[PDB]
């Protein structure tokens, strides 16, 4: 029993809707928007910023991790590297949106060493989440050492939520994957975006519903209904 | 031992090198063991411990705060101690001293490394209200070769920023290309003296590259003050004022 | 955003073109003053006070090149010039009309549908 | 041969900014053929033809930059042209007088007697 701090009642209040909206962003589901998590954003800006396209070959992770580190996300560096090796695999993730470059892991349970071993770059979707953003796309701000500008939302160019899925970390509240086919999702946007009154049943009839990265057999129609109500 | 280095260095555990107190330590616990500060049972409640050690300088000005947020974060403002005893003597003496007359005792930020500090008016800011921010120029300076490619010496990066993450940056901002004139950099120490030459080529006016590189670098930056502390058992952001009327109120107790 | 930003860039170039094509209008007057200059600054105030206009016009005229003083580069200046003025008009009817917004998102998304999509690995069953 | 060299580059110099400065002698007959121009290779023919110019000095006028017509850019080009030409008088007298030409020889001679000579380790005995 050290520090004996007494009045804190709006400090208290302040500092905990502080680290619980740390906690929600950073750490936690992400957004509508792009579908990407705030660890993910800063990890696809960054590589874009040092340009690792696929017309390179692979570069080191470590380099990348670090640059992140240096610029926009001051957080754990085997974090950054999990998301990473999350990211790059096509079992783990639907669409890899990095392709990499070495050992990641396997299906059955498997970790790369460290992301001072094996390689990485932007795959061809990387190239579509970042086509138009340095045009006045989405508005940026100051990052915690005030020289670097990082964009808030990724102006995505297909939907990201519905494609790959929201891990979610439930301090009351955490979030699932509905992971989906792109051309089914492309339709179903633009039958949306054509008739603003399509019923669920009608986009049902388009959307079947979770395509997975290896495959399954889902039983439940109604759960789906559910779901998609 | 060895400890660190300005690069950014560590040691290795607590069991490889040795420490002792220096002679601030001794002026900070002398007069303890006579009824100075109040000891309270720790967890083992056989041991006693103090509350707040019986300062002799006001340490806070000295060796500032730093502060984690859960909501609420704190800055470190130093101080040089002779002139920050002077700005204890006038506020002792003369109960209303305005913060432009202290401002005239006290410059503000002594750094343990040297920089160069602009801006007055967030200077004044800070120590009116608590909340401001003042701007951390290195100390670089132009020399022009008879030759003709120009010279950058730095040799005062600013309060806790790094050497090898600024030069990799500057050496980056040239593989970077958004803008050039950068020769090399000459990085002519192992340990020992700060004095770094940046080559700026020929046909370059090399302040055009000192203001880009101040412009883009961790060579000068923003520095925020908020002068946040526990004052009588609540954190408050408080003024230079308030911090010495404080801290003379807390001598008085000591010497009664 | 974007239909904004490239009317904001092709506007400020059709802004510098329309100022070097005023210059081509009247030639003489402007060399006139630029032989009765003593300062570039008095150049560019001269031209901006005689015909209206603007700093970033005034620089692209004191830095026109003379080769570019031919009906050879008129002629490409002007057309170049209508058709920056076609573009900022059909960004306008871009912005105009939210139609052609929807059209130009299934436009894009198709392309994206081409480029990557697949089929389910998952089958639904019953 | 080094004074030839220097000759030569100074005078080829002078022989552009000879050509602008002509440019800058009747500016409205070289903006009214280029005005009448067509092509870059009419606009150099008919102004080597009008005022008895080079390649080079056409190529210069055709790149001459309109910020250079001021007086301000006048003042300093002709400065220089009489700069430059000072010089070639002066490498002229040069190349006329085998005086100076030993001259030139004794006094970068004596710069490196300055910058290098030591004196004799070895003793001259009998």
């Amino acid at each position: 029993k050290n520090l004996v701090n007494v009045n804190l009642t709006k400090e208290m209040k302040a500092s905990f809707i502080d680290y619980a909206m740390s906690v929600i962003v950073a750490r936690a589901l992400p957004d509508v928007r792009d579908g990407l998590k705030p660890v993910h954003r800063r990890i696809l800006y960054g590589m874009n910023e040092l340009g690792v396209t696929p017309d390179k070959p692979h570069k080191k992770s470590a380099r990348i991790t670090g640059d992140v580190m240096g610029k926009y996300h001051p957080h754990g560096d085997s974090s950054i590297y999990e998301a990473m090796v999350r990211m790059a695999q096509w079992w783990s993730y639907r669409y890899m949106l990095v392709d990499g470059h070495g050992n990641f892991g396997s299906m059955d349970g498997d970790s790369a060493a460290a992301q001072r071993y094996t390689e990485a770059r932007m795959s061809k979707i990387a190239l579509e989440m970042l086509r138009d953003i340095n045009k006045n796309t989405v508005d940026f701000v100051d990052n915690y050492d005030a020289n670097e500008r990082e964009p808030l939302v990724l102006p995505a160019r297909f939907p990201n939520l519905l494609v790959n899925g929201a891990t979610g970390i439930a301090v009351g509240m955490a979030t699932n994957i509905p992971p989906h086919n792109l051309g089914e999702t492309i339709d179903a946007v633009k039958l949306v975006m054509d008739n603003p009154e399509v019923t669920t049943k009608d986009l049902m009839e388009v959307l079947p519903g979770p395509d997975f990265p290896t495959g399954a057999l889902v039983m439940g129609k109604s759960g789906i209904h559910k779901a998609y109500e | 031992g060895n400890f660190g280095s300005m690069d950014g260095d560590s040691a290795a555990a607590q069991r490889y090198t040795e420490a002792r107190m220096s002679k601030i330590a001794l002026e900070m616990l002398r007069d303890i063991n006579k009824n100075t500060v109040d000891f309270v049972d720790n967890y083992d409640a056989n041991e006693r411990e103090p509350l707040v050690l019986p300062a002799r300088f006001p340490n806070l000005l000295v060796n500032g705060a730093t502060g984690i947020a859960v909501g609420m974060a704190t800055n470190i403002p130093p101080h040089n101690l002779g002139e920050t005893i002077d700005a204890v003597k006038l506020v002792m003496d003369n109960p209303e001293v305005t913060t432009k007359d202290l401002m005239e005792v006290l410059p503000g930020p002594d750094f343990p490394t040297g920089a160069l500090v602009m801006g007055k008016s967030g200077i004044h800011k800070a120590y009116e209200t608590g909340k401001g921010s003042i701007v951390l120029r290195s100390r670089t300076e132009i020399e022009t070769t008879k030759t003709g490619r120009e010279r950058i010496v730095v040799t005062e990066f600013p309060y806790m920023v790094n050497k090898t993450k600024v030069h990799e940056h500057i050496v980056r901002l040239v593989q970077e290309k958004r803008i050039e004139g950068i020769t090399a950099v000459r990085d002519e120490s192992n340990r020992e003296g700060v004095r770094f030459v940046i080559e700026v080529k020929r046909d370059a006016s090399a302040n055009v590259i000192l203001n880009n590189l101040f412009k883009m670098t961790q060579m000068q930056t923003n520095f925020g003050f908020n002068m946040l502390a526990i004052q009588n058992g609540i954190p408050k952001i408080l003024s230079l004022r308030q911090i010495l009327d404080a801290y003379i109120e807390h001598q008085k107790e000591v010497v009664v | 955003r974007r239909t904004r930003f490239d009317k904001e860039k092709a506007e400020a170039r059709a802004h510098i073109l329309e100022g070097l094509l005023i210059a081509l209008d009247h030639i003489d007057e402007v060399i006139r003053i630029i032989r009765a200059s003593e300062t570039d600054a008095e150049a560019q105030a001269e031209l901006m006070s005689k015909f209206k206009l603007s700093e970033r016009q005034s620089q692209a005229i004191l830095d026109m090149r003379l080769r570019r003083l031919t009906g050879l580069e008129r002629d490409k200046i002007q057309s170049e010039y209508d058709d920056l003025l076609a573009l900022i008009a059909d960004l306008a009817d871009i912005l105009a009309k939210p139609e052609r917004v929807s059209q130009i998102i299934k436009d894009e998304l198709d392309e994206v549908k081409r480029k990557f999509s697949d089929k389910r690995r998952t089958e639904l069953m019953v």
